[PDB]
């Protein structure tokens, strides 16, 4: 089987700059004066996008950004004005040899200028604590860059137990991300305490950004 | 236009089989390759192997061998790939594609089907609950929506039946209690919303949960 190793597996790069993934084949993939390297595009939740076909040719409808070279065993995928849109992982594709074999794919992030998250901490909603749970859920919107650390206090101690995550995708629009936090209790567990409080530590601000409620 | 559209998502029991359709429009059926393609929760793509609707030949890939059966109805335009005794670890997105067949056309798959989300799991399918979330009892306010403990995949949320699209954070579901939980967020201006409605719209086809939720100031 031909194996196709992408590089980097990960790769940022800032509006309208130049973005470059390599391809190498373990095994030539070019067959006589053909070539069978492909490349697509997938973004999330949907199925892969051809790009460029027999290693050089720009498939219809996809923008002259979009560009590749190389022969043999070596490729390349070129993107110039990388685009809030690009935001996508790539691969590239062997369809000389059966079995046919992709590439592990390269994850391009769009830089963009650094965003605070815009917080917000939401109590249990009623119709959950007559059900017997108790959500808290902390929204942390439009940030970037994506590393960002959740805190979640209880009555001022710190709480790591009953907390989960949930990440968006880099907006194809403005570039940024969003995170959901929940932190999820029993209804007993939720009322034997007051304060409850979704600290975000991130890059924009030394302090960490705090929203905090007071069961009552 | 080259249309090609498969069959919705599926819930199957481990050890079962699971037979996914891939029906074609715009082209002649006969006289083009179906590729069929994986792809795990999170990972990459995997090729399964090829049929030709014009004689019936198929490929298979070798690690597929003995569990993928290609299939095709001229009689309908439709591709099948049947999948037997499936493991937990077979839930994937199953794709279907169209390869190029002309010289110089490096046999690039250029038309792909939506893909097929497969589940393997003896877990019930569950209706979810669905909350309001209202601010706590600025320029700007934001809303939520919660989806919790629903099983299988999907469910669609909107607010304000989609008319309301812009300002909107829905995040992928986590795995809570060996079931799904999201959530949505939607921003508006302060002036807008405790004063006009604001709903999110809940469906989870599995289960057949059709619910709206008015988002309601907290007291």
């Amino acid at each position: 089987d031909i194996v196709l190793t992408q590089s980097p597996g990960s790769l940022a790069m800032s509006l309208g700059q130049r973005a470059t993934i390599s391809c190498k084949a373990s095994q030539s993939v070019d067959y006589d004066g053909d070539s069978y390297m492909n490349w697509y595009q997938q973004k999330p939740g949907q199925p892969p996008k051809l790009l460029i076909f027999a290693a050089s040719n720009l498939e219809s409808g996809i923008p002259a950004r979009f560009s590749g070279s190389g022969s043999g065993t070596d490729f390349t995928l070129n993107i110039h004005p990388v685009e809030e849109e690009d935001a996508a992982t790539y691969y590239c594709q062997q369809s000389n040899e059966d079995p046919y074999t992709f590439g592990g794919g390269t994850k391009l992030e769009i830089k963009r200028a650094d965003a605070a998250p815009t917080v917000s901490i939401f109590p249990p909603s009623s119709e959950q604590l007559t059900s017997g749970g108790a959500s808290v859920v902390c929204f942390l919107n439009n940030f970037y860059p994506k590393d960002i650390n959740v805190k979640w206090k209880i009555d001022g101690s710190e709480r790591q137990n009953g907390v989960l995550n949930s990440w968006t995708d880099q907006d194809s629009k403005d570039s940024t991300y969003s995170m959901s936090s929940t932190l999820t209790l029993t209804k007993d567990e939720y009322e034997r305490h007051n304060s409850y409080t979704c600290e975000a530590t991130h890059k924009t601000s030394t302090s960490p950004i705090v929203k905090s409620f007071n069961r009552n | 236009p080259v249309q090609l559209q498969q069959s919705g998502p599926e819930l199957v029991k481990p050890g079962a089989s699971v037979r996914i359709s891939c029906k074609a429009s715009g082209y002649t059926f006969t006289r083009y390759n179906i590729h069929w393609v994986k792809q795990r929760p999170g990972q990459g793509l995997e090729w399964i192997g090829w049929i030709y609707p014009g004689d019936g030949n198929t490929f298979y890939n070798e690690k597929f061998k003995g569990k993928a059966t290609l299939t095709a109805d001229k009689s309908s335009s439709t591709a099948y790939m049947q999948l037997s005794s499936l493991t937990s670890e077979d839930s994937a997105v199953y794709f279907c594609t169209r390869s190029y067949s002309e010289s110089g056309q490096g046999h690039a798959m250029d038309y792909w089907g939506q893909g097929t989300s497969v589940t393997v799991s003896s877990a019930k399918t569950t209706a979810p609950s669905v909350y309001p979330l209202a601010p706590v009892c600025g320029s700007s306010v934001t809303l939520g929506c919660l989806v919790k403990g629903y099983f299988p995949e999907p469910v669609t949320l909107t607010w304000n039946s989609g008319s309301l699209s812009s300002g909107v954070h829905t995040f992928p579901a986590v795995l809570q209690s060996d079931l799904y939980t999201l959530s949505s967020s939607v921003t508006v201006t302060s002036s807008t919303w405790p004063s006009q409605s604001i709903t999110c719209n809940v469906a989870h086809p599995a289960s057949s949960t059709k619910v709206d939720k008015k988002i309601e100031p907290r007291g």
